């Protein structure tokens, strides 16, 4: 596809503005869940290593690490939310300037199609 | 179907939080609470299915596969709390959570309703499978036992993914419901031969097939007896599974490409069990039966009758049974007398009756035996293959009676005749061994009442 | 004894509350599917008096 | 040749030790007498009890959704229907042909 | 009754300068532990 | 070695969490707010 | 703010730290000398810090509690059965000689460190550098092979090569009939076992080896028995000699910050003690190795960091 | 040396590499790649030994020609063509002369013989840098002029890489050398989807560099330089070997690993394009890492190797430094297929 080189684009911009009409993830996101659950695999690895108990040994730590995490796991989808709705908005725009190259399919109904059988014997 | 993956899941921190003396009996319980809640899923109808999402769909030959699964993680609890009596709680907590997630990744496997997803599931199997062979196998062949795994393995599949997103390109998916419904012929090409392949050798290197198999003797013969069982029971039917699935896209090239494979399997089921004649280890005895039951399963799935469907499915779940039983009977002996010759332990009748009985009753099943579920699914085979072709007969006919003198054999060695005069270090059975067996071996008596169960989709 | 045997058996409530998560998570996918709620053309009904929906 | 023909300092291999022996009525789960006793017991009652008893009735009862039953009557209204009205029981078309559109050769 | 462990026999063949030692090979040295040459 | 525990560092790792989920929950309104606006939603 | 590039970026430069009466000093000399009490009185005559000759147990005695741990947990060797015994079945003579060394390698490493950390001096016995004394005199008793050796000299190597020799070695003579009747005044019935073929080698390898190898990078003061008794003459040579032939003038802040670096980090210290050759002396089945190594996890305050153990008394773990 | 030179050398390094990836100048692309040049060679040369020397002045050698020949380049598309700015590239000969001097900038086989010397030469800390931060300026250059390679070219020194990656990591004791042979094969699946997809290029560079660095540091943290040594790490710290074998099977490419994220993709990509053959062909000659993977967790974590009495000590004492972000690296170089869809972010 790359759309590196799509019109109009801000060349360092992780949002655009023309993101903000798009409904944004919800904070229930099953994804944001398993970013969250990374984050916590992360603080009791942290705990492992440094040879501390690993379910109790830093309370702020592993806050920190599920809170990091699910802060930037919103953010990362929301701009992939985004770059699919680009994908698909372009998809139809083309399919619609270009008419000619998407002929509709006359529906043609299994009464009137003749398949081949092949017998399993 | 998250009312079975979610328990399943939990299984880890229970494990995980729970007292040092505590493991194996907090594991047993809730595993066969999870096997209660697995048996609903037998409500099967005779429409499409139980589509429960668009992740997730169950099959009446998806549920026993799943039941089976869910049924055999407390049989290898209670197989491996034996010798595991001396390992640090840590690793005993490593060793259940092997067990656990392989449980998760095979229930995921049965029920995905995507072709990739199954892919990525029937893989990921792989890893606790060999963590568990390598790690707490007890000869040093393990190391080499788990490579074999392994790469056959990875062999046969790196192809298939390959022609699995070939094919996301070509219909535009990969759901099994869209698959069945937009179904087209292939047509005779090279281009369609080597995609044929590709989507067929997956599942062949994994049943196995005769000729792809030596992986299997070595890996069975070296794993701990959990890894055996679960080798035996489950790891062998993906292959089958997939096949059966995947067999809709292959059609009318099925027709002929499927010589090289029964002409493997109809004379490799021979080979096989003329190999359990002479055989000096137990293990290795019931691998190669397990060669020869599933190279009959094969025929099955490639004759692609509805009868011989139906013969598969039964003989999978028959087969999975039987051959976990026999691998605890082999285990039970080689935890007291640490050798796996047979020739070694002899007249164990004498010693051990009750051990005696549950081993005559394994043969018998392992024999095919009216009205076991084993016969059921070995005779529907047989008709099924009997109109592919009349002279089929005689190589099956063959089958069985070499089939029963291997039987026999390993029941004859090592129960009858005179105990060994210089071991004497052969306790009574206790209560644990006696209550797995039991476990084994009342479900299948059970099954051949209701077989419409075991039957598949095709009933 | 209360507060002393909890810190040795609340293990056993994880997989019942697994179970009790799962079934109620099994509910939300199907109100996701109800495109086709009583429009099949095989179970196409007309609701009863006290009817909002033909399934849940 | 002052070597000590020993390659490492090695523990020897242990004797495999009987449950029996300090516990008769052992039952083979555990070497603590309770836990042991304990395992049996949910061993026994979640098994056999609960499983293969219950589990066991449940299968037996299950409602027909295979619909063997309603196929049943299906075939016998469909079977009277046809004899009393001399209809030939089973068609051997399964569409009729007024619907397939075939194509025409002219050859 | 025990399980197999490795041993200095077993541990040895990771030892040398590669794997599959041949003639051409075999006067190949392991680098200095500490990785540091003699200056000489 | 000998130490007690860092109440700094402990106020300091608490105090960015609890900043980061009060930024969080204000961003996801704002959006929420913003998208209905934007849809004419309401 | 424990020492790091940080520290030295700052403010931490240990240059400003020596103030001419550094001067790390090592004392040596045959068994049962009194280079013990010498070297007690040089520390407490200069203001130096003295360290007690280091043996089985001296890294108990720096981590945990000082107290020691039991000898199949640390050491796995004792001296006793090597005076009974020298030439054992099991090869621990080879065993107690190189946990000697490793105790003597983590001693200097702790001396430096100190030295670097606040300028004050350190006296020390036999270090790593005088260790090899006694290897040589178990070759020539037979007591050990020469693989042993061998593996000796590469460990020492790799280690000895990354730190400064001491700027003076102080070293008391005493004839060998005199010391064996010091053996007989002691008592002690397992010393009484050493025969003067191991006392006349240890002589040998500090006489021809040790103490013209030091001349040439050292200052060296040969000592005497009655001349040993009054340490303030030994201060006042201590004082008047100047070190301008060592490595010592030629450090600069660089290499020290690089120095104390390595001094702390006590595994990066003993990492090469433990190089992967295996000679039956020393190597360990993986059977035993677990073994003892689930045993000592099993020791209190063992099982966490040093912070982090509720057995101990520890608190706050979850918010430390 | 000195910290404050330390951190200007690395400050330079990263804004070398970052006037390579912000400038449309090809000047100041060549301006860029001396900077970084210049001050990579004493980070490299950081602990002074012959082997360090000797890893530098081959590094040295290499970089120069590299640098000549891609300086050649420009000067030829100059001359057939008035410009400056990094684009088409207006001529086949220019190209080629242009794709040979980036190969031999990454590594890329034929190219490749540097890669294992240099990383046995230097440290630990010298060959994570070397094989983390060292490829980017090459494969940006790469991405920017994509559409200009002749894909022959290019696949056959991918395929190369993968293939001569495989055969030579089956022979290798020494840590560093199997990752040399490591980073040699994930260049070649990098630069095998480079004429297709550049997003595809990008996302397996970022897996490829979260694994490097989890198993640089891993390494570190164990110091161990050799398979025997890194078979001791079980008898200090089992955590570590236990982390190190998960991250193995992750970088052998198994399902359902982080490491398996970027050949599925690619494969899938590749499949778009009408080729087969190929991506089959890579994934058989993959299996060959994986094998030399599995031994090494053989050796460290599956099977316990015996120890040394010295060990003892070791027991006693705790790291003193802890290196930060290891444990996210772990986690995302082993837990982050079910996030996949999110390539999208064209990371
Ligand atoms: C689809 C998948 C679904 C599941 C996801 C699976 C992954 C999830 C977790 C990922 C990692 C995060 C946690 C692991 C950190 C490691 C720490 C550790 O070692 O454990 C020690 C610790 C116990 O030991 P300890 O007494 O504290 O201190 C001992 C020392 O730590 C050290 O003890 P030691 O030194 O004495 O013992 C040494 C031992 C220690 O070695 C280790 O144990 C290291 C752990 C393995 C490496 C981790 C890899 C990183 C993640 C990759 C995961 C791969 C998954 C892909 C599938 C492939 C499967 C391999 O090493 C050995 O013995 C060497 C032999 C090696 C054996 C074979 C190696 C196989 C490794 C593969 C493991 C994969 C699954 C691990 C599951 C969790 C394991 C803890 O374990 C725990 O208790 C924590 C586990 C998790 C806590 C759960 C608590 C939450 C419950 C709250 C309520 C329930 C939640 C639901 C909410 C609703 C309720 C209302
Ligand atoms: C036949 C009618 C029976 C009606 C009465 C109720 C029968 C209850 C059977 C329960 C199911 C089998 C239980 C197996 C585990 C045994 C546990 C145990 O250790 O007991 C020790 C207990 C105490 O003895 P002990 O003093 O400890 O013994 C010391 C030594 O161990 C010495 O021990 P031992 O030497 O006494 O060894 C035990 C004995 C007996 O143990 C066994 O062999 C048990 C397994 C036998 C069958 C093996 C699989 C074959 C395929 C069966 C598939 C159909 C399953 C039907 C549903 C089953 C539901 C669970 O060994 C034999 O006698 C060889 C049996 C060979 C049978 C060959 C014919 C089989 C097919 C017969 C036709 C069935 C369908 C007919 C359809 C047409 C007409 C309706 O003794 C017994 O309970 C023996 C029970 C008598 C044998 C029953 C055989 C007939 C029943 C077959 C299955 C149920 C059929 C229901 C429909 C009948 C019409
Ligand atoms: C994604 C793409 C990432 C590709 C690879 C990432 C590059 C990683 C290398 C960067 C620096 C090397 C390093 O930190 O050691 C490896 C390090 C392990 O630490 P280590 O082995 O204990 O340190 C050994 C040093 O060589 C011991 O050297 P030292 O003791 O002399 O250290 C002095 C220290 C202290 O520096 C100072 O003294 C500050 C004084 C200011 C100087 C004023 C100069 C202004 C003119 O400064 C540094 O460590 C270098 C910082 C350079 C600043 C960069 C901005 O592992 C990592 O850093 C992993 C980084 C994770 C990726 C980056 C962030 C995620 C995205
Ligand atoms: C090792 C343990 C067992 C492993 C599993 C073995 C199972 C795999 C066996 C592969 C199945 C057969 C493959 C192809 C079958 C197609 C039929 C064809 O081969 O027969 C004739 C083909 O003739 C010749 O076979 C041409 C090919 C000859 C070259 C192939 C090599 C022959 C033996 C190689 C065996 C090596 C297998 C192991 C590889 C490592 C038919 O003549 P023709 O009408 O014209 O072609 C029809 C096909 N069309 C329509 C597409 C054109
Ligand atoms: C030991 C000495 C003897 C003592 C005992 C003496 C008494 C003998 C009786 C024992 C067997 C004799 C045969 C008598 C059969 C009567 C019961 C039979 O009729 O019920 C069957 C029912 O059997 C069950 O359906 C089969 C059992 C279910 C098996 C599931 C296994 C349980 C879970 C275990 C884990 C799963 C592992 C395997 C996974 C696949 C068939 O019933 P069906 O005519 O049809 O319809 C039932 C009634 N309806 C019409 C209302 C519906
Ligand atoms: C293991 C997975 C990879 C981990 C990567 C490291 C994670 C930590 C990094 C923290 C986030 C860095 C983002 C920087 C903030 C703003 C970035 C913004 O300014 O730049 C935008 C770019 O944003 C970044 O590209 C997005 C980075 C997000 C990476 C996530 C994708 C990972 C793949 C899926 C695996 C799941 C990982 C989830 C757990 C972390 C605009 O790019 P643009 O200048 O216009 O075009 C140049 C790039 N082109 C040429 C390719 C088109
Ligand atoms: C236990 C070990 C088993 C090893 C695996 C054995 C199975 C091998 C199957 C073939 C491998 C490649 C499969 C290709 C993936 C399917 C995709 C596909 O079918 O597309 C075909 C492409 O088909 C191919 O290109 C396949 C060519 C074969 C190249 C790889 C050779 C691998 C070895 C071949 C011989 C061995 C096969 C049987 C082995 C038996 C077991 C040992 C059509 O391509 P297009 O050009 O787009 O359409 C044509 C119209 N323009
Ligand atoms: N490298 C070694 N090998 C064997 N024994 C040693 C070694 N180093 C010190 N010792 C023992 O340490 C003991 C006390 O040390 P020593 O200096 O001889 O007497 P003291 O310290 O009482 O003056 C002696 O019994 C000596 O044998």
């Amino acid at each position: 596809t790359m759309m590196s080189g799509r019109p109009g684009r801000v060349p360092l911009q992780f949002l655009p503005n023309e993101a903000r009409s798009l409904p944004p993830p919800k904070l229930t996101d099953p994804r944001l869940v398993y970013m969250g659950f990374l984050g916590y695999c992360s603080g009791l690895i942290d705990n492992a290593i440094r040879r501390r108990p690993v379910v109790s040994a830093g309370l702020h730590r592993q806050l920190l690490y599920v809170t990091s995490f699910v802060f930037f796991g919103y953010y990362l989808l929301k701009r992939q939310d985004y770059m699919y709705a680009l994908r698909d908005h372009d998809m139809f725009a083309y399919v619609k300037s270009h008419p000619e190259d998407f002929p509709e399919k006359d529906k043609k109904t299994y009464g009137e199609i003749l398949e081949e059988f092949h017998p399993v014997r | 179907m998250l009312k079975i993956i979610i328990p399943t899941t939990m299984l880890l921190p229970m494990t995980w939080m729970s007292k040092h003396n505590m493991i194996w009996i907090n594991a047993t319980v809730h595993s066969l609470l999870i096997s209660l809640i697995s048996l609903s899923l037998l409500n099967q109808l005779g429409e499409n299915s139980l589509n429960f999402s668009l992740t997730f769909f169950s099959d009446s030959l998806s549920a026993p596969l799943l039941v089976l699964t869910t049924w055999l993680l407390p049989l290898m609890l209670m197989a491996s709390q034996s010798h595991l009596s001396k390992e640090t709680t840590t690793r005993k907590k490593l060793y259940i959570t092997m067990l656990i997630l392989l449980q998760l990744f095979l229930i995921m496997t049965f029920t995905a309703t995507e072709l990739i997803l199954f892919y990525i599931l029937f893989e990921a199997t792989l890893v606790p499978t060999l963590i568990i062979i390598t790690r707490w196998g007890n000869q040093t062949e393990r190391l080499n036992a788990g490579l074999y795994f392994l790469f056959y393995t990875l062999a046969g599949s790196l192809p298939l993914l390959v022609a699995l997103v070939y094919i996301q390109n070509t219909t535009g998916s990969l759901n099994f419901l869209i698959i069945h419904y937009w179904s087209h012929p292939l047509s005779n090409s090279w281009s369609n031969i080597f995609m044929w392949l590709a989507c067929i050798m997956a599942f062949m290197v994994k049943m196995p097939l005769y000729g792809l198999h030596l992986w299997l003797p070595k890996a069975h013969v070296e794993a701990p007896i959990a890894g055996s069982m679960v080798l035996a029971a489950v790891l062998l039917k993906l292959g089958g599974y997939g096949m059966m699935r995947i067999t809709t896209i292959l059609n009318p090239l099925t027709n002929y490409m499927a010589y090289p494979f029964l002409m493997l399997s109809m004379w490799g089921m021979i080979m096989t069990s003329s190999i359990c004649l002479r055989q000096t280890d137990l293990k290795s005895l019931i691998a190669y039966s397990s060669v020869s039951h599933m190279a009959l399963v094969i025929v099955a799935i490639m004759i692609q009758t509805p009868w011989s469907f139906m013969g598969a499915t039964a003989l999978m779940i028959a087969h999975g049974l039987t051959s976990s039983m026999l691998f605890c009977l082999a285990n039970t002996n080689y935890e007291r007398v640490h050798s796996r010759t047979m020739i070694l332990a002899r007249g164990l009748q004498t010693l051990l009756p009750l051990m005696a009985t549950w081993w005559l009753v394994a043969s018998l099943t392992n024999l095919a035996l009216p009205p076991s579920i084993n016969l059921i699914g070995e005779l529907f085979i047989i008709t099924a293959s009997f109109s592919w072709s009349n002279i089929t007969i005689i190589l099956m006919g063959m089958n069985m009676m070499i089939t029963a003198l291997y039987s026999l054999y390993m029941l004859i060695t090592t129960q009858r005749g005179k105990y060994t005069h210089h071991i004497n270090n052969i306790k009574p059975s206790f209560t644990r061994e006696n209550a797995l067996m039991a476990l084994h071996i009342l479900p299948l008596l059970l099954l051949t009442l209701n077989p419409k169960m075991i039957l598949g989709p095709l009933y | 004894n209360v507060l002393q045997i909890v810190r040795d058996h609340w293990v056993h409530i994880l997989v019942p509350v697994g179970f009790v998560f799962g079934c109620y998570l099994d509910r939300r996918s199907d109100e996701k599917l109800t495109a086709f709620r009583n429009k099949s053309l095989l179970f196409k009904r007309e609701l009863r008096p006290n009817e909002e929906v033909t399934w849940k | 040749p002052p070597e000590p023909t020993i390659r490492l300092q090695e523990d020897p291999d242990p004797e495999d030790e009987n449950l029996y022996e300090k516990n008769p009525d052992s039952h083979g789960y555990d070497k603590d007498p309770i836990v042991d006793l304990w395992n049996m017991r949910v061993v026994f009652f979640f098994g056999f009890s609960i499983v293969l008893v219950l589990g066991s009735t449940f299968v037996a009862y299950l409602p027909d959704y295979r619909m063997q039953e309603w196929a049943r009557r299906e075939a016998e209204r469909l079977v009277k229907y046809r004899e009393a009205n001399g209809l030939p029981l089973m068609e051997s078309n399964c569409f009729d042909p007024n619907k397939i559109q075939l194509p025409e050769d002219e050859d | 009754a025990r399980q197999w462990q490795p041993d200095v026999e077993w541990a040895e063949q990771f030892g040398g300068a590669v794997m599959y030692p041949t003639k051409e090979t075999a006067h190949w040295k392991p680098p200095p532990w500490n990785d540091v040459d003699p200056p000489k | 070695p000998h130490g007690s525990p860092d109440w700094l560092k402990v106020g300091l790792t608490l105090g960015t969490s609890v900043f980061l989920w009060i930024y969080l929950i204000k961003q996801h309104k704002e959006d929420v707010l913003e998208y209905k606006r934007r849809n004419g939603l309401e | 703010l424990q020492y790091g590039p940080l520290a030295f970026v700052l403010g931490e430069r240990t240059t400003r730290k020596l103030t001419e009466t550094s001067k790390v000093i090592t004392v040596d000399g045959n068994i049962c000398s009194g280079k013990g009490r010498l070297a007690r009185e040089i520390a407490e005559k200069l203001g130096l810090r003295h360290f007690p000759e280091a043996g089985i147990h001296y890294a108990d005695s720096t981590t945990g509690d000082g107290k020691p741990l039991d000898v199949q947990l640390s050491g796995n060797c004792s001296l006793e059965k090597f005076y009974d015994d020298p030439k054992s079945n099991d090869g621990n003579s080879y065993r107690l000689q190189s946990w000697l060394y490793a105790s003597r390698l983590l001693q200097y490493a702790d001396a430096l460190e100190h030295l670097l950390s606040t300028g004050q001096g350190v006296v020390l016995e036999r270090s790593i550098y005088s260790d090899f004394v006694f290897l040589e005199a178990m070759y020539r008793q037979g007591f050990i092979r020469k693989q042993c050796v061998e593996h000796y000299n590469e460990v020492k190597k790799v280690t000895a090569c990354e730190y400064l020799p001491p700027h003076v070695v102080v070293y008391v003579d005493v004839p060998v009939p005199e010391i064996q009747s010091r053996i007989q005044k002691k008592g002690n019935p397992h010393e009484m076992k050493i025969t003067a073929a191991y006392l006349q080698d240890i002589e040998n390898a500090y006489k021809k080896t040790f103490l013209p190898e030091m001349s040439e990078k050292c200052e060296v003061l040969q000592y005497s028995a009655r001349e040993a008794e009054d340490a303030e003459k030994v201060v006042e040579d201590i004082e008047y000699l100047k070190c301008d032939k060592g490595p010592w003038p030629d450090q600069d802040d660089r290499t020290f910050h690089r120095l104390r670096m390595l001094v702390q980090n006590k595994l990066e210290v003993l990492n090469y003690t433990t190089i992967p050759v295996y000679l039956p002396e020393i190597t360990i089945g993986a059977h035993q190795s677990d073994r003892v190594f689930q045993k000592f996890t099993e020791l209190p305050g063992r099982k966490y960091s040093p912070g982090y153990n509720e057995d101990v008394g520890d608190k706050w773990i979850w918010l430390k | 040396m000195n910290p404050i030179i330390y951190t200007t050398l690395i400050m330079t390094v990263m804004s070398g590499t970052m006037l390579v990836m912000i400038s449309s100048h090809w000047l100041l692309i060549w301006i860029g790649f001396e900077m970084n040049l210049l001050a990579m060679i004493p980070v490299l040369m950081k602990n002074f030994n012959p082997r360090a020397t000797e890893a530098a002045t081959k590094y040295f050698l290499t970089q120069a020609t590299a640098s000549m020949m891609l300086m050649m380049a420009i000067i030829i598309n100059l001359l057939y063509s008035g410009q400056w700015t990094i684009t088409k590239m207006f001529n086949p000969v220019a190209m080629t002369m242009m794709t040979m001097a980036l190969a031999m900038k990454l590594g890329l086989s034929p190219f490749h013989f540097w890669v294992p010397e240099v990383t046995q030469g230097i440290s630990l800390q010298a060959g994570l840098l070397l094989l983390t931060w060292q490829k980017l300026a090459p494969l940006s250059v790469l991405c920017q002029i994509s559409q200009s390679i002749n894909p022959n070219l290019m696949l056959t020194m991918a395929m190369l890489s993968i293939l001569i990656g495989g055969w030579g990591g089956l022979n290798q004791t020494q840590l560093r050398k199997i990752m040399a042979y490591s980073s040699i094969a994930h260049m070649g699946w990098m630069t095998a989807v480079l004429p297709y997809n550049t997003t595809m290029t990008i996302l397996n560079l970022l897996i490829y560099i979260t694994m490097t660095l989890a198993m640089f540091m891993l390494l570190i943290h164990s110091s161990a330089t050799t398979t025997l040594s890194l078979s001791h790490t079980w008898n200090k710290m089992p955590v570590i070997t236990s982390l190190m074998m998960v991250t193995l099977l992750s970088m052998g490419g198994l399902p359902p690993l982080s490491g398996f994220m970027p050949k599925w993709m690619i494969i899938q990509e590749m499949t778009k394009n009408e080729s087969i053959i190929m991506p089959t062909l890579m994934a058989m000659t993959a299996l060959l890492n994986l094998y030399f993977y599995m031994r090494l967790a053989y050796s460290s974590s599956l099977t316990m190797f015996p120890s040394t009495n010295n060990m003892k000590m070791k027991w006693q004492f705790e790291h003193t430094k802890q290196m930060k972000l290891l444990p996210t690296m772990i986690v995302l170089s082993t837990l982050v297929l079910p996030m996949t869809p999110a390539l999208s972010s064209l990371n």
